[PDB]
């Protein structure tokens, strides 16, 4: 027998975000984020190496693959990434524990993903980069300078 | 600060 | 959702309210004795799982059922019925740690008068007991020992005035089985062998003196909420109940007992002046503080936040400094051997909460625990060292990489393998792999510069400086021009003929500019490094088929980046996974000659036991085909169990191998050292055999459970009594964690 209150992870529960380029109902695509041990990691430098995203996300197991998020036009690295485990234990403490830390002096976000793809590593706005850097007015060192519209 | 890299098209048993 | 309700209610009370925790406990008590008529069922449940998952709210619970054992006698009855069902059935199915919570519930249920004085005292006469069964290790008779000492500082009291003369005798039984229990596991598993300014103490010999002193005290501790004192009217007319007679569950051979354990302890009352005076190391407060702690960590270390939280709002009779008793467990947690309770990114994460909740304490805490264990290192264990290097390097990099690095100064007089120097290297190099090499100069004094990382840099051989004298140097040229022309493997096999030097197969300089060449053009980043592997695998098949090819194969790719040994590691892992390399040659490679000089360097020992485990998880995997299609058959295929039968024994055999590799390179080298020390009549204990045998200590702590299954092979072929007893000493402590 177990208590509800000490069930509770948080941490490992799906965000609000779907793929809306899935080839697929939205129950099938909850069934695949369930079962995944590959993780959406937003929020990173553009300077940020493969090879740091290695070393932090190593603390929580042994990874597989990480597909560094690009920028469709120009190839280079356009701030978020995905990091794939062996198993699914690892990468829920991933979620757990290295989600909302820092990396380069940021705080990333961490999402359960429902499977890299081909293309999928290319950023799905209209100048290359993310979606959530073309609407944004702030200036992020980190990320370019000004979003996309306020730049040019 | 740094330099980025720039990824190819073609970089993606026991 | 009265179910939910109910649920709900039980774990909500105790937590912080408005009113007191005794007209909660009162009004609850009503809410379920009215709900007793159909609600019984949950009722009993729900108790008896917060007897088992709550013990950090003991006292709280009891007090509940024992309100209820007065407005309802038959309701007790069940309670404690089930609870001695649960017991039984946590003990035959292994669950020693959460048997103790049960028998403490039990136990302080005498002092809600819900079980008669004279059954506990009965079963503790029982647990005793265990210590005269013969030819049974000591493990076992250590937990029921243990059960029943943990226990006192709740019932202890109570016990000794209803029964003193039977307490005396168990007492004294006690005492005499403590004095002829074996100490040989203590050395492995203390965090330091220094003695001051705190000793280490074995876990029973320091619980036995907690309790001595609190008997000396009249049986009176200044911690232990107790609610029940309040409701001393209800409860005295309340009836008690007896408990069955206990039987321990016998010792079979499927019967697994904690290890022994060893009290981690970093303060005192005077680290902490201005605040409340902490309770001392041989204080029963010290115990159930801690003990209490840790509990809560073990209930919510999924929720960080509510951990967090919940170790901040923890309560107690008296004031204690409780930031100190965070700080202190968390280390005690994470520095635990052989291992920690939970993974151990976790406790870099908590702390960060914990200073969240306690901007203007904690964080001045964390940093005078820091700066203590820093000043500790010169007798702490290798593999705790390595765990508070790769905190401190995370947490660092969680603020900013800001430290006042000038504190350490002491480190640059000191020889550089010291531990100080050693260790401050470790956490830059850490550092740098979460950064940059030029951010973490930037980040210390120019006085520490020479402690810094080099940088991750590729060394090819047969580049520009390079004089074209060099043998196979046109032969690298031309790979050269191939590689960048996205060449075939066949093509690649084709200018690998134009070289020098079953019947004959094995050429190092083929191998050589093969794999300078190929990891040099692949160096932008471990995708490409991974992807040139991946595409030419055909080709180091070939070339790496010998043994001595698989061990040149990893010289060279040492050799190329010898200044990036993260590259190295994830190199190496690559090469075990897509079978270029085998843990066999990984672990020659690790006590080669060519590694000499960074032998005693982490990256070594992350390679050693990421191989391992790579190891362990395939014997695992092919394990459970078999048992698979075991289950297949018991519902053509039987002449597939027979194949997957001789994969199990051809892994468990290759796994067998790599752990006799590695203790028979450990055995030759720590021998060398001690036969040469005799010789020279110099000091054995050199910085480099600290960590040379500590790191084998490291193998058989973190493997415990494999290693295990090869205690004849062992005992009869390398850890013999022609050994040194340096060497051997080791192998006697592992034996004692489960003797
Ligand atoms: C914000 N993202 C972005 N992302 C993936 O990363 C790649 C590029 O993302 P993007 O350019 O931000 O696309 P989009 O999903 O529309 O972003 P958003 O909806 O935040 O504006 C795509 O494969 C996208 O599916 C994500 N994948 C998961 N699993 N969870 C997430 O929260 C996110």
């Amino acid at each position: 027998g177990l208590l509800k209150a000490l069930r509770s992870d948080s941490y490992v529960e799906l965000s609000q975000y779907r793929d809306q380029h899935f080839r697929g109902d939205n129950e099938e695509q909850e069934k695949l984020l369930k079962k995944s041990c590959t993780l959406y990691v937003g929020n990173l430098s553009f300077y940020t190496t493969e090879e740091q995203i290695y070393e932090l996300f190593s603390k929580s197991g042994d990874i597989k693959k990480i597909i560094m998020g690009l920028d469709k036009m120009k190839k280079t690295a356009c701030g978020f990434c995905f990091v794939e485990y062996y198993s699914r234990a690892d990468a829920e403490n991933a979620m757990r524990y290295i989600n909302g830390t820092r990396l380069d002096d940021r705080i990333i976000r961490t999402d359960w993903d429902a499977g890299f793809k081909e293309g999928r590593q290319y950023g799905r706005g209209r100048s290359g980069g993310q979606v959530r850097d073309e609407y944004r007015q702030d200036y992020d060192a980190g990320r370019g300078g000004y979003g996309k519209l306020a730049q040019n | 600060k740094r330099t980025q890299i720039v990824y190819s098209d073609d970089v993606y048993g026991f | 959702e009265t179910e939910d309700h109910l649920e709900s209610l039980i774990c909500k009370v105790g937590e912080k309210s408005a009113c007191s925790l005794e007209s909660n406990l009162e009004g609850l008590a009503g809410v379920l004795e009215a709900d007793l008529p159909n609600y019984k069922s949950k009722i009993l449940r729900l108790l008896c799982t917060v007897a088992r998952l709550l013990p950090e709210k003991l006292t709280i619970y009891t007090t509940l059922v024992g309100l209820l054992n007065a407005r309802n006698y038959n309701f007790g009855g069940e309670f404690v019925e089930a609870m001695i069902r649960q017991l039984k059935e946590s003990l035959k199915a292994n669950n020693y740690n959460e048997a103790v919570y049960l028998v403490r519930f039990l136990s302080d249920l005498v002092n809600c008068h819900v079980i008669a004085a004279p059954s506990m005292v009965a079963m503790f006469e029982n647990f005793v007991s265990v210590t005269q069964e013969e030819d049974v290790p000591q493990v076992r008779r250590d937990w029921y020992v243990y059960a029943f000492l943990s226990s006192l500082p709740w019932v202890g009291k109570e016990l000794y005035e209803k029964k003193d003369a039977e307490m005396d005798r168990i007492f004294a039984n006690t005492e005499s089985y403590l004095k002829r229990r074996q100490k040989t596991h203590v050395p492995m598993l203390q965090v330091w062998t220094a003695d001051k300014p705190h000793p280490q103490e074995e876990y029973l010999d320091c619980l036995w003196a907690q309790i001595q002193k609190l008997k000396k005290d009249r049986w009176q501790e200044r911690h232990i909420l107790r609610p029940y004192l309040a409701f001393d009217s209800i409860l005295c007319e309340a009836l008690q109940h007896n408990l069955p007679p206990f039987t321990p569950p016998p010792h079979t051979e499927d019967s697994v007992y904690p290890m022994p354990r060893v009290i981690f302890r970093m303060f005192d009352y005077t680290d902490d002046p201005e605040g409340p005076v902490m309770p001392g190391s041989h204080s029963v407060e010290r115990f159930v503080i801690e003990e209490n702690l840790h509990c809560i960590i073990k209930s919510h270390w999924k929720e960080r936040k509510t951990c967090a939280a919940q170790l901040v709002s923890y309560p107690g009779k008296n004031k204690i400094p409780l930031n100190y008793h965070i700080v202190e467990v968390i280390f005690a947690e994470l520095f635990q051997l052989p291992a920690p309770p939970h993974i151990d990114v976790m406790y870099t994460t908590l702390l960060i909460e914990l200073c969240k909740l306690q901007p203007g304490s904690l964080p001045q805490v964390l940093a005078q625990a820091t700066e203590m264990l820093y000043m500790r290192l010169d007798t702490m264990n290798t593999t705790c060292v390595d765990r508070f290097i790769n905190w401190f390097s995370h947490h660092l990099s969680n603020f900013q990489f800001r430290w006042s690095w000038e504190d350490w100064s002491d480190c640059l007089s000191q020889d550089p393998e010291s531990p100080k120097p050693k260790f401050v290297r470790e956490v830059l190099e850490k550092c740098m792999r979460l950064s940059y090499h030029q951010r973490i100069l930037d980040i210390v004094p120019p006085t520490f510069s020479a402690l810094c990382p080099a940088n991750p840099t590729c060394i090819y051989k047969y580049g520009d400086e390079s004089s074209n004298s060099l043998p196979g140097h046109s032969v690298a040229l031309c790979l050269a021009v191939a590689f960048k022309s996205k060449a075939t493997n066949d093509e690649i096999f084709s200018i690998l003929k134009d070289v020098p030097n079953e019947g004959f197969s094995f050429n190092p300089l083929k191998i050589e500019v093969f794999v300078q060449t190929l990891l040099h053009l692949a160096a932008k980043s471990f995708s490409h490094s991974f992807s040139a592997l991946a595409k030419f695998h055909e080709v180091f098949k070939t070339l790496a088929e010998s043994d001595e090819g698989k061990l040149h194969v990893l010289r060279v790719m040492f050799e190329v980046w010898r200044n990036h040994p993260q590259m190295i590691a994830v190199l190496v892992d690559k090469m075990i996974r897509t079978q270029i390399v085998d843990c066999a040659a990984v672990a020659n490679w690790i006590f080669s000659s060519e590694l000499s000089r960074d032998f005693t360097r982490l990256f070594v020992w992350e390679i050693l036991h990421s191989t391992i485990r790579k190891m362990n998880k395939h014997v695992l995997k092919i394990q459970k085909e078999l048992e698979e299609a075991k289950e297949k058959l018991a519902r053509v295929l039987e002449e597939q169990i027979e194949r997957l039968q001789e994969k199990v024994e051809s892994a468990q055999s290759e796994q067998k191998n790599l752990f006799l590799v590695i203790f028979q390179r450990f055995i030759m080298i720590l021998t060398e050292h001690l036969v040469r020390c005799e010789t020279d009549g110099t000091s054995v204990l050199t910085p480099w055999y600290k960590n040379c045998i500590e790191r084998l200590q490291q193998i058989f702590l973190q493997h415990h459970q494999i290693i295990q299954q090869y205690m004849v092979t062992l005992e009869n072929l390398l850890f013999t009594a022609e050994l040194d007893p340096h060497i051997l000493a080791v192998f006697q402590q592992f034996c004692a964690l489960q003797a």
